[PDB]
């Protein structure tokens, strides 16, 4: 157990093409005898090294697909990120991808939730952070509408909360810091956008940028 | 464009805007307790509820139905979920107590002179 | 050119170098006093005046 | 109902209690009469209230108050006319 | 020449460096005159007594709120 | 029932104008090609303003997508109880379109490492997995900008509010929102925006 | 002549208007008199702005520590969460029921020792 | 388009405050009876006396007082009373008032 996962670490950082094979036939024959803590750390190293074989990641699959209700918080995160640093010729069965998608959005709602309820000022202050530099189109956006149910939205009528959006952002470091000037602005977003680009070629950012 | 003027016209009376409840409200307003459909035929309303000058027991138990059925709903809801937008006229009332509450501290720590000086100094600010 | 905002520099001038004006000859005093009282007025208003 | 009962006079019933406890918390607002700006709001609402009667108007059934007339204006005016709260 | 409720009030009071600025805080301040007293009808009549002499007095005396001289201010804060 | 005040008037006002807008075109020209003309007139901009909303067909087609899109901005910009009556009056549209988004895990994640690579999560949120992180953010960005969807793709929008927030500075940021119309807001702002700090660049 | 004399009018309206608005910025009036009156409200501003402030410091310094924790909740959310929309007012209702459970605790505790 | 003052307006009469009591230091340096001190930590009312006497030298020392052309609409007797008032009180909300 325990050599057996520290054999896998001195293997994995070794990076042998022969000692990888050994950890592969390994692990996938002693798949079930380790428990879900080892099965998680290895499929976490394999990821992060970059190394597996189709057949141990898709029998992996198998095996989070089958122990998925028995994971915490720590071992979700680690299957994400094994996941994520995943060989490319690994395309998952339409399970896990749905097991994974929806642990992560619960988990964001949950963090949500509970930052929101610790401190009020938490969703504010994010958005005001987003809005301060943000163009002139993208503040014009509506305001939430009330999703609940009731006499106001049965029998009655219930006024939207969209007000005027002729605000004024001033912003202030915190440190103390200098603050970029326009220009400098506009490289860093310019930067940004043609890294997205060549990563995603069909993007719009550059049209977004250039709306105002 | 008459069509259009027509389509415009139901759309403003749609019930988004003007909410059936005055609707309901109009034609109680307009109509007598006999020509009233609502009302007219039901003796118990005509009667025993809206035709009694003090009716302190039903009232009483209508409004102990009431409470007991809002408390179940309300904490229904509050343990089921609560990560929902909630209606203007609630948040707005939530909103007047929590400064009412503050209010009520600032005067109990201030003098009534020093309020009432601070606050004229406000308005004549705001003018 | 007798350009009327150098003209009102130039009269100030006329008006105060004229030595009508200078303080040393004036006592100044509240007057709307019943008894004669020296200027009552602050520091920094003696300064700017 | 039977409301000719009601209707008949009783001794025992003329001098017998009508107003209860638990009606004075539930009806002291009507005190408010008193303020002339309470006046002035439900006079406002009264007139608009009219104003809406006059214009729905022309459906059947439905008459708006005409402004000839001597009772509907004396009797719309002389509401608080007078009103003091001291005297029962 | 003050006492300690007007010097509690007046170390809460921060950020105020000028005359005018303190004068705002007269009211305030007027709050270190307790004058605290039990109510037994002897001191009620004094009360009574009392305060109306003390409007009378600062009607003759007509300062306005500019000129304090009984309230302390920002020179012995 | 304020509202409902607001919108009673205004309805019987859009009434009006629009039988007022009938008999001129009946009287006139009759032509929709001559009106088009005059919709950059300073007080024809202004009518568009004060009774233009797009689930009515006043104007229905008269008017291209710039055009109002500018109506909209300015009726947003300085017109608050019309913003008021106009809001609720979208509610008719009853679009309630709510459309998910990284349906593919493999996306999700890739996108997810390209933010973390070029930005720094901790800045938003302190003592926090980036990845949770990641996960809240997306989030904020699906209740709050979720309107642009329609047009604006998820990750191009969620890249460029990003790209902005840390162009004004790569560390954590204090932000004030005020609306100097409003007589609480201006005084606040006034106090609270110093000439030494702008002078600093802080 | 008629449009002249209308354009005189206008001219001489707009120069006042201009000058009714932004005569604090140059020294065209002697002794900056408009300059003084927007120095003084901006002065009055701050001064009931930090009036406010320190209010809410000699509150905060009498209030009893049992209950500071509220005031603090009560004094930010009047100052800043009462203007935003974003703000839920039930997280911060939420707050003062937790405190709230808090003292019940102790009075409970107290009546049953 | 408003008579309140911005932000940015603010910082210029700050300054002209300090620059007023620094003329009266640069004038008067070389007077014994005269303590600097007292400009230390000056009161609103002071300040705004100190603003009063406020010169800035750097201005150009002649009337700015000046005529600008605006070129009109002619009367078009093509149109009519009604059409051609319409047009100049377009104009005159569009071109000219601003
Ligand atoms: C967001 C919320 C959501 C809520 C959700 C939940 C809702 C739940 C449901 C709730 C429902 C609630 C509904 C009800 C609420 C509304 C109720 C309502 O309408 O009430 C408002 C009610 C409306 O008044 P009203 O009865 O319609 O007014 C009559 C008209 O004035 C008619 O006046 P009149 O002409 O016939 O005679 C008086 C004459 C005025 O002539 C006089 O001068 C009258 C003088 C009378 C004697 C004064 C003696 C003072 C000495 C001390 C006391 C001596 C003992 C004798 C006292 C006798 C009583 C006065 O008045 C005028 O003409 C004045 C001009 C009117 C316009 C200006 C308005 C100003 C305010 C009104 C009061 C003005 C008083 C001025 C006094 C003199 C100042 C120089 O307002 C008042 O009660 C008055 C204003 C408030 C006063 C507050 C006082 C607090 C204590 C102060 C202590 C310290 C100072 C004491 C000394 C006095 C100052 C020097
Ligand atoms: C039923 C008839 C109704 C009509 C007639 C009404 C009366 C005539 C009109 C008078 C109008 C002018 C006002 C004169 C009295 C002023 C006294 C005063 O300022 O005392 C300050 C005294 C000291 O206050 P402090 O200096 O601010 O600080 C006190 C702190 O507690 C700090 O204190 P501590 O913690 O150190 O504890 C000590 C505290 C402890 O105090 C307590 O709280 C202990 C409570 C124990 C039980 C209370 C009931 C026993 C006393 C009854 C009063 C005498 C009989 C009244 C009936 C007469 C006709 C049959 O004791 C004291 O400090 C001394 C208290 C002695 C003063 C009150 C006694 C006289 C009041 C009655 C009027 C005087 C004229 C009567 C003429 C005829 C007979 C000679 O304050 C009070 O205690 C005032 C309390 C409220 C008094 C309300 C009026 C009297 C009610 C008596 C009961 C009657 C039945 C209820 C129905 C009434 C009709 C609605
Ligand atoms: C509402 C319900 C009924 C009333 C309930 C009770 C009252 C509630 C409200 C008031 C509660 C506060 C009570 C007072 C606490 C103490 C306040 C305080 O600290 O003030 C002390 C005040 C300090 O102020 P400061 O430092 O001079 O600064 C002056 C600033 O102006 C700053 O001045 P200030 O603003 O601080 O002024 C102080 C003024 C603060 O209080 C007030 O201003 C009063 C507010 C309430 C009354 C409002 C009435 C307003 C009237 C107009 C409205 C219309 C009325 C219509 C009436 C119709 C029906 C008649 O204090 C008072 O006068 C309090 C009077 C309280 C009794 C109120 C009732 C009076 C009734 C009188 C009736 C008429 C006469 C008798 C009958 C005649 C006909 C037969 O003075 C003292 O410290 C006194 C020191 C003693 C020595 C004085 C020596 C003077 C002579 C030498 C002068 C030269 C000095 C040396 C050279 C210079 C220096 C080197
Ligand atoms: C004037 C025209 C009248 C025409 C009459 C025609 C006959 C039919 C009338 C139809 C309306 C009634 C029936 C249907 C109502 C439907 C309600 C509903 O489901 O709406 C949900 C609506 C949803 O809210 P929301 O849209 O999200 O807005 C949130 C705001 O917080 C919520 O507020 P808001 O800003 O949106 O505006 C409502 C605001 C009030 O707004 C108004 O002022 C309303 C103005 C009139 C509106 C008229 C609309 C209907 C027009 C129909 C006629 C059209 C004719 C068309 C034909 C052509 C005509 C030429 O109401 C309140 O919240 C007031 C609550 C506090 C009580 C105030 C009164 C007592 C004074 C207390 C003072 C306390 C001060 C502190 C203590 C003082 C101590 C001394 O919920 C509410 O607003 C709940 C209101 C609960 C209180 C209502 C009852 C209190 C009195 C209200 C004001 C007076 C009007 C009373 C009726 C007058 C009739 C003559
Ligand atoms: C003591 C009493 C108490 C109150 C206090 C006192 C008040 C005193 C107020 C005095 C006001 C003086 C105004 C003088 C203006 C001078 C204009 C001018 O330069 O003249 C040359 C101008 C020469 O024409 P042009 O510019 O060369 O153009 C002709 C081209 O051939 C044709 O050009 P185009 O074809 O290329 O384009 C234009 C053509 C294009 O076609 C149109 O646009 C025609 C539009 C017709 C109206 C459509 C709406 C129909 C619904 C009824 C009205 C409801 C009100 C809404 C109106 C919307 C806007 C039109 O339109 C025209 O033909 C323009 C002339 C229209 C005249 C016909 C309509 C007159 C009546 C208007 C309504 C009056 C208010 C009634 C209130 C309710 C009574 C029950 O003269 C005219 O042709 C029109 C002169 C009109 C003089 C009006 C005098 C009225 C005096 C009595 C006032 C009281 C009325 C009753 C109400 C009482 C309430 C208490
Ligand atoms: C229909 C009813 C009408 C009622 C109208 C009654 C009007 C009475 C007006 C009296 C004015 C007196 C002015 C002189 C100063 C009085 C003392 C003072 O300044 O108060 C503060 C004093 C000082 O109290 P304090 O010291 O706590 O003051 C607090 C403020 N600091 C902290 C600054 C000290 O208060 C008292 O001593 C108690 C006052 C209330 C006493 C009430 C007694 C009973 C009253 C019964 C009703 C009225 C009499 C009967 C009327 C019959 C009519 C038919
Ligand atoms: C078992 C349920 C039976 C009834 C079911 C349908 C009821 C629908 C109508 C609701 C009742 C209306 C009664 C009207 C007649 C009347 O009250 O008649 C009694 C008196 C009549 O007043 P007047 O003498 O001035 O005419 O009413 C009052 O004094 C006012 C009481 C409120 C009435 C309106 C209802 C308000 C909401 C009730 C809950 C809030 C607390 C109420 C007090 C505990
Ligand atoms: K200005």
């Amino acid at each position: 157990m325990s050599a057996l996962l520290k054999e896998i670490l001195a293997l994995t950082v070794k990076s042998e093409a022969a000692l990888w094979k050994g950890a592969e036939q390994k692990v996938l024959s002693g798949l079930n005898n380790l428990a879900k803590t080892e099965l998680v750390q290895i499929t976490h190293h394999f990821g992060v090294n970059k190394q597996g074989s189709e057949a141990l990641w898709s029998q992996l699959d198998k095996a989070a697909v089958g122990a998925f209700p028995e994971l915490s918080v720590d071992e979700t995160l680690q299957l994400i990120d094994g996941f994520g640093e995943c060989p490319d010729s690994y395309t998952l069965s339409h399970d896990l991808n749905q097991r994974l998608l929806v642990s992560w959005e619960q988990l964001g709602k949950l963090n949500f939730q509970k930052l929101k309820e610790t401190n009020p000022y938490f969703a504010s202050d994010i958005v005001n952070q987003l809005d301060a530099a943000a163009a002139e189109f993208i503040k014009v956006r509506p305001a939430a509408e009330s999703e609940a149910g009731g006499f106001l939205n049965s029998l009655g009528v219930s006024s939207s909360f969209n007000t005027t959006k002729n605000d004024i952002y001033v912003v202030q470091s915190a440190s103390g810091k200098k603050l970029n000037n326009k220009e400098q602005r506009e490289a860093y977003v310019l930067e940004k956008a043609q890294k997205y680009l060549k990563e995603d070629p069909q993007s719009k950012i550059l049209d977004i940028i250039a709306q105002k | 464009m008459f069509l259009g003027i027509f389509k415009d016209v139901i759309k403003l009376l749609n019930k988004k805007v003007v909410p059936v409840y005055f609707w309901f409200f109009l034609y109680c307003f307009l109509s007598t307790m006999d020509t009233n459909i609502f009302v007219s035929s039901c003796s118990f309303l005509k009667v025993e509820v809206f035709g009694k000058d003090e009716n302190t027991t039903l009232v009483l138990l209508f409004y102990v139905f009431y409470s007991l059925f809002n408390f179940y709903l309300s904490r229904i809801k509050n343990k089921n979920n609560y990560l929902v937008r909630k209606h203007l006229y609630t948040t707005e009332l939530l909103i007047e107590l929590i400064l009412f509450k503050y209010k009520l501290i600032i005067l109990k720590f201030s003098s009534i002179k020093y309020i009432l000086n601070f606050n004229v100094r406000k308005f004549i600010l705001f003018n | 050119p007798e350009d009327e905002g150098i003209e009102q520099q130039l009269d100030q001038q006329e008006v105060l170098l004229s030595g009508r004006y200078d303080p040393k000859l004036y006592d100044f005093q509240e007057g709307y006093t019943k008894n004669p009282e020296d200027d009552q007025t602050s520091l920094i208003e003696k300064k700017a005046f | 109902s039977d409301p000719f009962k009601k209707v008949e006079r009783d001794y025992h019933n003329e001098r017998s209690v009508h107003k209860h406890f638990a009606s004075y918390p539930l009806k002291f607002w009507w005190g408010l009469n008193k303020f002339e700006t309470i006046q002035g709001i439900h006079s406002i609402l009264g007139n608009a209230a009219d104003l809406v009667v006059s214009t729905l108007s022309f459906i059947p059934g439905v008459q708006g108050r005409n402004n000839a007339s001597y009772i509907e204006n004396s009797i719309r005016v002389t509401r608080f006319r007078g009103f003091d709260d001291k005297t029962q | 020449q003050t006492n300690k409720e007007w010097w509690n009030l007046a170390k809460n009071i921060q950020d105020v460096k000028c005359q005018q600025e303190l004068n705002r805080y007269n009211d305030l301040l007027s709050q270190a005159y307790t004058l605290s007293l039990d109510n037994t009808i002897r001191n009620l009549v004094f009360k009574a007594k009392f305060y109306s002499w003390l409007f009378v007095i600062n009607w003759f005396k007509a300062f306005p709120d500019d000129f304090h001289p009984f309230i302390p201010g920002l020179e012995m804060k | 029932m304020t509202a409902l005040f607001l919108h009673i008037l205004w309805s019987i006002s859009y009434i009006i104008i629009n039988i007022l807008y009938i008999f001129l075109s009946l009287l006139l020209s009759n032509n929709n090609e001559k009106i088009k003309q005059y919709n950059s007139n300073y007080f024809i901009k202004i009518l568009l303003v004060l009774f233009y909303n797009k689930n009515l067909s006043f104007y229905k087609n008269l008017l291209s997508e710039d055009e109002i899109s500018k109506i909209e901005f300015e009726r947003l910009k300085n017109y608050p109880t019309l913003v008021l009556i106009h809001s609720n009056l979208n509610k008719l549209e009853k679009r309630n379109k709510i459309i998910n988004s990284f349906i593919n895990f493999k996306t999700k994640y890739r996108f997810y490492k390209f933010i973390s690579t070029n930005f720094n999560l901790q800045t938003i949120i302190k003592n926090c997995n980036d990845k949770i992180i990641f996960s809240t953010l997306l989030y904020i960005v699906n209740l709050n900008y979720s309107f642009f969807y329609k047009t604006i793709k998820n990750t191009d929008l969620i890249v460029y509010l990003l790209a902005n927030k840390f162009s004004i500075l790569n560390d954590n940021i204090i932000v004030s929102k005020f609306n100097i119309s409003k007589f609480n807001d201006y005084i606040k702002y006034i106090n609270n925006t110093n000439s030494i700090d702008t002078y600093l660049e802080n | 002549a008629i449009r002249n004399f209308v354009f005189k009018i206008s001219n001489q309206i707009q120069n006042l208007a201009a000058k009714r608005s932004l005569a604090y910025l140059n020294q065209i009036d002697s002794q900056s008199v408009p300059s003084r009156a927007t120095i003084n409200m901006k002065d009055q501003v701050t001064q009931m702005q930090r009036e406010i402030d320190n209010m809410a410091n000699v509150i905060r310094a009498q209030i009893p520590d049992e209950d500071r924790a509220e005031f603090e909740i009560l004094k930010k959310y009047y100052v800043t969460g009462q203007h935003d929309s974003l703000v839920d007012p039930q997280d911060v209702l939420l707050q003062l029921d937790r405190i709230q459970v808090l003292k019940n605790l102790k009075m409970i505790e107290l009546n049953e020792e | 388009n408003s008579g309140n003052a911005l932000h940015s307006e603010y910082g210029y009469l700050e300054l002209l405050s300090n620059e007023s009591v620094q003329l009266y230091k640069d004038y008067y340096e070389s007077d014994a009876e005269e303590d600097f001190k007292v400009f230390e930590n000056l009161s609103s009312k002071e300040k705004l006396v100190m603003i009063a006497n406020f010169e800035n030298n750097l201005l150009p020392k002649y009337d700015r007082s000046e005529v600008h052309l605006i070129p009109k609409r002619q009367w078009e007797p093509a149109f009519g009373v009604w059409e051609n008032f319409l047009y100049d009180i377009t104009e005159y909300a569009s071109f000219i008032a601003p």
